[PDB]
């Protein structure tokens, strides 16, 4: 478990799950708010 | 003090006349650029204070503003005219070689000295009512002249800008159409249109 | 107008602020710079036989210096600005305010 | 000595084919030579130049001899806009008949080969009508070239080479140039121009045996020193003018137009003899400001160092440059290299939106042939410069003498510069590569409309400032109350806008996205090999991985593996690398360029204006679309005149692709493969009777890479050169 | 031939003489530093400029310095 | 009466052609024999080029900083 | 308007290229069955690139020659956002990634080995410092007057 904790911490391993995750964020945003071109809001 | 609780630059003490701390920039460190630096703020300052009264009297009397009074110039048969009468010499080539001969003579003979108080305070055919004699009234003299010639600079400043702001004006026209109208007629109409 | 009065003038006035008011300045400022160097020697003192000022036409005959090369500059420089004002002035050229 | 080369001693003992090579690279670099000194080195240098001079007489002469006697000039004056002008006839017995027949064009009795150095322009424009004209031009420059190879030789002889105080006189050497080489030379154009060009484009034929029995002006100088000068411009020619034709001509001799001549779509004849008579009077009043024997005017070093900013901000501001300018020559040469390419540059923008020249905006090929011609040559002077300066840095830099002065400053902080720089490049080449990329992936799924395209804006503004309404600006000279544009209502504005406005030249072009996009290529180019090459020159005399580089030369392999490996540690090494990026940035230069003129001449701007916004648009719009005619310059069915470049298209496919193998390939293989070679040789029958001289031995590391580079510069020149040219020519629109 | 350098920062650690594939450096007496040695090169016409030695020493800077200079059938390292 | 900082001092190197130039190094041992140029030996926290973290250093190219 | 520009709503090429793109879609569609998944599909591309093109018309983007938006940066403030309002966006997340990475460095830098906590990310303290992000503008800006922002010495 503690080794388990400290691999999976590992410079390879946090990294691709930080980026599945940030992909994942992005994809989410752009399907709900699709063919963006300018912010409207403000 | 050119502002109550900011410490005074350390080479500005106070003894210099009209000296109030202001430098910002620190642009009179070192002392022999101090030295020039008073001698051009206090020509500035004799030039600016000799001039204002010049843009605003003859716009007072039934002359045409300081931009109109120098637009003749620009025409091909340009022609001075001084107190309504058309002067002689008028004509533009003329008017402008002499000044620039006199200008020239006049300023290298004001160079052609190293003392150099009598540079800032050159005295004797210029001081003829002799109010030079008291070293102590001498000096309230010195930070009076310095004060009255920043307030004519700033009041230079003031008639350029305005100028500018609504051209084919003079300062006297923006005095009263801000007296018409005080609050409506104001700079806030300049500065956000 | 007439190009020969224009032309004297300028150059006469050009010659007497050279003579009579910017004399010392430019004399002061020509010993100060000095002759040009290189490595610390003067140009003919390095061996350049032709960098040898020319002392014998500089000296003339006038009571504070002014010789020979200095009428042929405040002469060209009168020249200069008398054929200015002459081009300039029969241009017909006209901006418009 | 005892052998070639006799000016290196440790070379001439070298017993293998190294010595003949290095023999041959190493003949201009007189300051490693043995038994060097100042004024040794100073003649050479005098004498090299001289024979330059002499080369590029006899080159000019060659072109003139040519033209003159297999050209096409005498038929080409007559309609120059319908017919070809001939460069040189073809004589090779490699032809076969169909070759033969396609080859002769534009009238000749033979294959000839057609200009496109626009020479006939040139020397149309400034008066040569005939060939008797380019014969005697020829015949005079013959004698220029042998006069100036006398030159040479005279002062290479004894008591007359001038010592070396005599080369480090700048103040003098300066006053004679800006007065004299410039001034004077300027003056004389203008009088040629007045005496003979702009009378041969009115009728009149003046030559050296009629030229005093006529007037320029039909009142003659009177004008001219009564100050009357108005009287040489009261009477223009009309917009109705035949160019050598006295129909619709004037009598002004000086003017200021600043438009286009409406039939020839060229600069007005008497507005550039006034700009060169203006010019002339500019350089002869400024070439008096350094002292020489006459006891007034400037000295230069006391300017220099008079210029100290107080408050120390500079340090000791430009303290002792002089002395390490006039005895650093590789100073010299860097500033000199410097100044020629950027202005070699301006020449390159300058000729193709105002042209000088009668005809030459119509004739398309020469306008796009000399365009890129001027901006490869520019960027080679620039990278030359900053390798100069690199050099420089490691000779002739004392680091005593030059004390806290701006230079040594410069040292000191080079790595701010160098990571500020990279910074730049950085934001450039990523933010460049994400919006093309962007815009590709868009059209890659077929909705083109959610691109990013950024106008612009900035350039436009600038384009109405000067005067052109197609963008609805309102800016100076292209409103209507503005001081700037009332001022010159009289003057040149008049035809300037009347240029500006019109939208069938290339003066200031109507710019779009693809625009910005295509000048943050540029911008990104420009940067990196900048970087490359402050990099380079910054860390010559050493830096962390190599402290003490400055006592290995300029130019070395390495410092061995150690340390991590040092490959290409040497300032050598970083100019190699930058003529890479050189090569590339030119080259998105002149794509840009060519593929914007090419729409234009079509009547297709919009064609340029879609499918520039994304790189497959530039992949198949540009390149694969306008290879056509070029790539079926021959095929199985025969031939055609563009057959020359087809192949030369392929030829610098293959000497750039070779470049790849120095490139790539490295010494250690080729050494063995040479051992093994030379055992071969020497084990068999009838052979070994023949014995080599020198040892064989692979090519050295840095003459690797220099053959490499070599490589790669000259295939990617001539490749470039045959498909502009064939494109441009194939349409010849 | 190559011209090889020793430089008094040296510690006298031998690698450097370890490395030479020529025998061109050497140890001698010395008394600058708690080895009483110093590197030599004596033979430095047998030098092929490999620069092995220079990866050897562990001073910073480098107290052996390889300078390529003419090259020799020797420095060159040919055997024909 | 020792020569040169003390053990375990923090000095910054002044050899301009040392990888930790203007750097800064802790002091190992400094020798007391005379007659010997680099004396001071110097260790850093980051190797060189060389995978090297200690080197020697005469008395004028290290210098006691806070 | 804005460097010969029109306005995309009453723009006629833009108006010409949603036509054609919606024909091109609406093309394939016609193959398959009316309510098949393939169909139901197209269908909802069709009505997605509708929605996208009426957008854009909303916002009021400038529509060049080719139809297709253009985005001006001079900083007019009829087009802020298209650039500006995004520009800061993104430098505030950007400045948020790099004072979190800055901060994390200067966390690890006492440590004996610190690259044991670089190959090897601590989490635990990174995800208490991630947070300072939100607040970094402030952070960095009093780290500036401080006069500790930068490594004196250097
Ligand atoms: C709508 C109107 C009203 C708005 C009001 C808004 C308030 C702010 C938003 C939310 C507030 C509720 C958050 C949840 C409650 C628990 C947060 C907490 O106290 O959790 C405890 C931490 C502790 O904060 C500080 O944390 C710093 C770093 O410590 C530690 O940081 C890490 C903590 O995991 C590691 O332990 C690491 O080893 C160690 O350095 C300090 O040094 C101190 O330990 C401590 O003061 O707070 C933290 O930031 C935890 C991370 C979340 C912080 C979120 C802040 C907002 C953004
Ligand atoms: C297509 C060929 C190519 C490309 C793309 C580059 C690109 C670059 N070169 Mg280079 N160069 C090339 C050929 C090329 N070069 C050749 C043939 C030579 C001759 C040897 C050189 C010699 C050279 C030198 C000497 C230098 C450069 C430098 C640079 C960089 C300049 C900085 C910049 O522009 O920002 C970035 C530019 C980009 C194009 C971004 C590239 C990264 C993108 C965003 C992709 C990101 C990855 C993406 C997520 C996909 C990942 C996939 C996954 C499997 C990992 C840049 C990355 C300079 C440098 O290092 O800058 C400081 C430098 O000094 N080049
Ligand atoms: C510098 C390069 C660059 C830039 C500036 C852009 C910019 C853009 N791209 Mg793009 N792209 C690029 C490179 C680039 N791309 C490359 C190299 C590729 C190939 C992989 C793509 C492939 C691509 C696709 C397939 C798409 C885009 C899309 C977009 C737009 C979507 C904006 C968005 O996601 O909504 C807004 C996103 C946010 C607001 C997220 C931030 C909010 C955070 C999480 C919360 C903060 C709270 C405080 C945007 C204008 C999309 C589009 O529709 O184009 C119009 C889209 O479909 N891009
Ligand atoms: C050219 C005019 C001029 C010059 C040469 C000086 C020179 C000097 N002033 Mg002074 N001053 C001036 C005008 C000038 N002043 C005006 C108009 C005011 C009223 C606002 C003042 C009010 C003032 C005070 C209260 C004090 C000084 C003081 C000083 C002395 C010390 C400061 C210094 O070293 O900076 C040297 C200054 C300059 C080199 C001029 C800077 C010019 C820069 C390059 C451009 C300025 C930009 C400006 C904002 C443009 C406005 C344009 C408009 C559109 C708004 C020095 C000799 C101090 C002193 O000890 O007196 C003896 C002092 O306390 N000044
Ligand atoms: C280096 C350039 C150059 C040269 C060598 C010449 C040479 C000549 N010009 Mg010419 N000219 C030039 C530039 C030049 N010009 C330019 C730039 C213009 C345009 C303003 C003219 C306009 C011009 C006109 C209108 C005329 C000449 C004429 C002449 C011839 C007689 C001039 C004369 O002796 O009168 C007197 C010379 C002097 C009083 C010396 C002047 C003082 C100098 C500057 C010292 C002569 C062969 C005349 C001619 O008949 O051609 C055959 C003629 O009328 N030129
Ligand atoms: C007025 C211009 C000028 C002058 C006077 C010099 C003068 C000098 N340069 Mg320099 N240089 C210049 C411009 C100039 N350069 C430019 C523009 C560049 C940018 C490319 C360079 C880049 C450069 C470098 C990198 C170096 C020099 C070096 C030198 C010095 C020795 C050169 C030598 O003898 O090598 C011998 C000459 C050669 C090896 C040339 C033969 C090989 C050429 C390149 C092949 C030509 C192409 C090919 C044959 C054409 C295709 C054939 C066919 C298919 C058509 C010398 C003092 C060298 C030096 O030692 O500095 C001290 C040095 O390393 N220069
Ligand atoms: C277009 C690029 C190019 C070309 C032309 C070559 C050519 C060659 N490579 Mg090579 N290579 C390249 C790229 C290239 N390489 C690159 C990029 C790399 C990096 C990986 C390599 C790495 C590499 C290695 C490691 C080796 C080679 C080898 C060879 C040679 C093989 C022997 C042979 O083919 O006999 C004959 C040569 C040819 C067919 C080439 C064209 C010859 C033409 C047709 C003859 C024209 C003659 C003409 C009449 C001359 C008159 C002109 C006159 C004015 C002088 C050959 C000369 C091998 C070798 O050296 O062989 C032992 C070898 O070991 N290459
Ligand atoms: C809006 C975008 C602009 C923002 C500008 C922010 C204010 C910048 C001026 C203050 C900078 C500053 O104080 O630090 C100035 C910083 C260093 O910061 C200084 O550090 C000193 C030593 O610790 C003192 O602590 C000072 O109080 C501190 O200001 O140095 C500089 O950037 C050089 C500028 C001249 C000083
Ligand atoms: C004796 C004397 C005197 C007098 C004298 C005199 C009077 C003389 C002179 C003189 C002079 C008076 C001189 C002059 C001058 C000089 C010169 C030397 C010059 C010049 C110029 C020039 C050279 C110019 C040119 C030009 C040209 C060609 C181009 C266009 C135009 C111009 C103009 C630019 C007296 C009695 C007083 C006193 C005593 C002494
Ligand atoms: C390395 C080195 C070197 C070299 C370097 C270099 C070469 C650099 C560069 C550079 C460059 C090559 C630059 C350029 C530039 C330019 C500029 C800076 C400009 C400008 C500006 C202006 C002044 C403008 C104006 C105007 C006008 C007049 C009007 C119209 C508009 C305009 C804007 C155009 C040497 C050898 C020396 C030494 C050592 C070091
Ligand atoms: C091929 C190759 C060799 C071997 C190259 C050799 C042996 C050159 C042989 C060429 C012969 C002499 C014919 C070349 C013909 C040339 C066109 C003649 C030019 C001579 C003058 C006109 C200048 C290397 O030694 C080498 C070294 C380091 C990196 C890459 C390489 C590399 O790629
Ligand atoms: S370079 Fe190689 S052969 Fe020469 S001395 Fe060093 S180790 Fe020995
Ligand atoms: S490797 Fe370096 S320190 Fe060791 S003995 Fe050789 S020269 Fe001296």
């Amino acid at each position: 478990m503690r080794d388990l904790k400290t691999y999976l911490s590992v410079a390879p391993v946090a990294s691709t799950l930080w980026f599945a995750a940030l992909a994942g964020l992005l994809i989410e945003i752009n399907r709900f708010f699709p063919d963006a071109l300018t912010f409207p809001f403000f | 003090d050119w502002m109550p609780g900011q410490p005074r630059p350390s080479y500005l003490d106070g003894s210099a006349p009209g000296d109030f701390g202001f430098d910002p920039l620190r642009l009179g460190e070192v002392p022999e650029n101090l030295e020039r630096f008073k001698e051009s703020e206090l020509i500035h300052c004799r030039w600016a204070m000799l001039a204002v009264p010049g843009i605003l009297v003859p716009e007072a009397l039934g002359l045409g503003n300081w931009v109109k009074a120098q637009e003749w110039a620009a025409l091909p048969g340009g022609q001075a005219t001084y107190l309504g009468n058309p002067v002689p010499w008028g004509t533009l080539p003329t008017i402008l070689v002499i000044e620039f001969l006199s200008i020239a003579f006049v300023e290298h003979q004001r160079s052609m000295e190293k003392d150099p108080e009598k540079k800032k305070y050159p005295g004797g055919a210029f001081d003829p009512l002799g109010y030079s004699k008291d070293p102590k009234k001498f000096h309230e003299y010195k930070i009076k002249e310095v004060k009255n010639g920043r307030l004519a600079l700033l009041a230079f400043v003031g008639i350029c800008v305005q100028q500018s702001a609504y051209p084919g004006t003079g300062p006297l026209e923006n005095l009263a159409t801000h007296l018409a109208d005080p609050w409506h007629n104001t700079i806030g109409n300049v500065l956000i249109p | 107008l007439n190009p020969s009065l224009v032309i004297s003038l300028s150059t006469g006035l050009s010659l007497f602020l050279g003579r009579f008011v910017f004399f010392n300045f430019q004399r002061e400022n020509v010993a100060k710079q000095g002759l040009p160097e290189q490595n610390g020697v003067t140009h003919f003192e390095a061996g350049d036989t032709r960098a040898k000022e020319y002392v014998s036409l500089l000296k003339s005959n006038d009571p504070v210096g002014f010789n020979i090369v200095d009428v042929l500059a405040w002469g060209s420089i009168g020249h200069i600005v008398a054929y200015y004002i002459l081009a300039t002035s029969s241009n017909g050229y006209d901006p418009k305010f | 000595a005892l052998r070639f080369p006799r000016f290196s001693q440790g070379l001439a003992q070298d017993p293998t084919t190294r010595r003949i090579w290095f023999g041959i690279a190493t003949a201009h670099d007189f300051e490693s030579h043995d038994d060097i000194t100042e004024g040794r080195l100073y003649q050479n240098i005098f004498a090299s130049h001289f024979g330059q001079l002499a080369i590029i007489f006899l080159w000019t002469s060659g072109n003139l001899f040519h033209v003159a006697w297999q050209g096409n000039f005498e038929a080409w004056v007559q309609d120059p806009l319908h017919v070809r002008p001939i460069a040189h006839a073809i004589w090779d017995p490699h032809f076969g008949q169909p070759a033969v027949e396609a080859f002769t064009r534009g009238g000749a009795l033979g294959p000839v080969n057609i200009a496109y150095s626009g020479v006939y322009q040139w020397w149309y424009t400034i008066g040569l009508r005939t060939n008797e004209d380019l014969y005697t031009g020829a015949i005079f420059l013959l004698f220029l070239s042998f006069i100036s190879l006398l030159a040479g030789w005279l002062h290479l002889q004894p008591k007359w080479k001038p010592s070396v105080s005599w080369f480090k006189n700048a103040e003098s050497r300066l006053n004679h140039h800006l007065s004299g080489l410039f001034g004077v030379s300027s003056l004389a154009w203008a009088g040629h121009l007045v005496h003979v060009a702009i009378p041969g484009s009115r009728g009149e034929y003046v030559r050296w045996n009629n030229f005093l029995s006529v007037l320029p002006h039909p009142q003659g100088l009177g004008p001219l020193f009564t100050g009357q000068w108005n009287l040489y411009a009261q009477n223009p020619d009309s917009s109705n003018h035949l160019f050598s034709t006295s129909q619709g001509a004037g009598t002004a001799i000086l003017t200021l137009l600043g438009g286009f001549h409406p039939q020839t779509q060229s600069l007005w004849l008497t507005d550039m003899a006034h700009h060169h008579l203006a010019i002339a009077i500019l350089f002869l009043i400024g070439g008096h400001m350094y002292r020489t024997n006459f006891g007034i005017g400037h000295s230069i070093k006391y300017i220099l160092e008079a210029h100290i900013p107080p408050g120390g901000r500079l340090g000791r501001g430009h303290k002792g440059l002089y002395d390490t300018i006039n005895n650093s020559i590789h100073f010299q040469l860097g500033l000199a290299l410097a100044s020629l390419g950027v202005i070699t540059s301006l020449v390159a923008q300058h000729m193709y939106s105002l042209p000088a020249y009668a005809f030459i905006a119509q004739d398309f090929t020469t306008q796009a042939a000399l365009y890129t011609h001027h901006q490869y040559i520019a960027g080679f002077i620039m990278t030359g410069a900053f390798a100069h300066g690199a050099i420089f840095f490691i000779r002739d830099y004392n680091p005593e003498q030059n004390a806290d002065n701006v230079l040594a400053r410069m040292l000191e902080h080079k790595e701010a510069i160098i990571s500020h720089l990279s910074w730049a490049s950085l934001f450039l080449g990523f933010h460049t590569l994400g919006l093309y990329v962007h815009n590709d992936v868009m059209l890659a799924f077929g909705t083109p409309e959610k691109q990013i395209l950024i106008e612009p804006i900035f350039a436009q503004w600038i384009q109405s400032a000067h005067g052109k309404t197609s963008y609805g600006f309102d800016v100076l000279l292209s409103s209507t109350n503005s001081p700037a544009l009332n001022a010159g209502r009289s003057i040149w504005l008049p035809g300037w806008l009347n240029a500006i406005n019109e939208n069938s030249n290339s003066l200031f072009l109507t710019i779009g996205p693809g625009d910005f996009l295509v000048h943050h290529a540029i911008a990104l180019g420009l940067h990196t090999t900048t970087l490359i090459l402050v990099k380079g020159a910054l860390d010559a005399r050493g830096s962390k991985l190599m402290p003490d580089k400055k006592d290995f030369g300029y130019s070395f392999p390495c410092d061995g593996p150690g340390r991590g490996g040092t490959c290409d540690i040497s300032a050598w090494d970083a100019f190699y690398l930058a003529v890479f990026w050189m090569l590339n940035t030119i080259g998105w230069v002149t794509f840009y360029w060519h593929w914007k003129h090419i729409t234009l001449w079509q009547g297709n701007v919009s064609q340029f204006n879609e499918s520039s916004t994304y790189l497959m648009g530039w992949l198949r719009d540009y390149l694969w679309l306008n290879s056509s005619q070029l790539i079926n310059g021959y095929n199985p069915f025969g031939m055609n005149s563009l057959s020359v470049w087809a192949w030369m298209f392929l030829f610098g496919h293959l000497v750039w692709a070779t470049g790849f193998m120095f490139l790539i390939s490295w010494r250690g293989y080729w050494q063995e493969l040479i051992e093994t070679l030379a055992w071969a040789h020497e084990r068999t029958p009838l052979a070994n009777l023949i014995r080599w001289r020198d040892k064989p031995v692979a090519l050295s590391i840095v003459q690797a890479r220099l053959v490499g580079l070599v490589h790669f510069s000259v295939g990617y020149i001539f490749t470039y050169a045959a498909f502009l040219i064939a494109s441009t020519s194939g349409k010849f629109g | 031939s190559h011209s090889v350098k020793i430089y008094d920062t040296c510690i006298g650690c031998t690698q450097c003489v370890r490395a030479c594939p020529t025998d061109v450096l050497e140890m001698i007496p010395w008394g600058g530093c708690k080895a009483k040695q110093i590197a030599s090169a004596p033979r430095t016409e047998d030098c092929v400029g490999c620069k092995r030695c220079e990866s050897a020493c562990p001073t910073d800077f480098l107290s052996v310095r390889v300078y390529l200079w003419h090259e020799t059938t020797r420095s060159m390292g040919l055997a024909y | 009466p020792p020569i040169g900082p003390k053990r375990g001092a923090k000095v910054k190197i002044l050899r301009q052609e040392s990888y930790w130039y203007k750097g800064t190094g802790s002091v190992v041992a400094v020798d007391q024999d005379p007659n010997t140029r680099y004396p001071v030996v110097v260790r850093f926290n980051k190797v060189n080029y060389a995978n090297v973290s200690t080197n020697n250093y005469a008395l004028d190219e290290v210098e006691e900083v806070k | 308007d804005i460097a010969g520009l029109t306005p995309c709503k009453d723009s006629k090429q833009f108006a010409k290229r949603e036509k054609q793109s919606i024909k091109k879609l609406e093309s394939s569609l016609k193959l398959y069955a009316p309510d098949s998944a393939p169909a139901l599909a197209i269908n909802a591309t069709i009505e997605k690139t509708k929605r996208r093109f009426d957008n854009y018309g909303k916002q009021g983007l400038l529509c060049g020659a080719d139809g297709l938006p253009h985005l001006i940066v001079s900083g007019d403030q009829r087009h802020w956002g298209e650039f500006i309002t995004p520009g800061i966006l993104f430098l505030y997340i950007a400045g948020w990634i790099g004072w979190v990475g800055r901060s994390y460095l200067i966390a690890i830098r006492d440590d004996k080995k610190p690259t044991q906590k670089e190959i090897i990310i601590d989490v635990p303290l990174a995800t208490g410092l991630v947070f300072r992000g939100f607040s970094w503008p402030i952070a960095a800006y009093r780290e500036l007057l401080n006069g500790e922002l930068v490594a004196k010495d250097v």
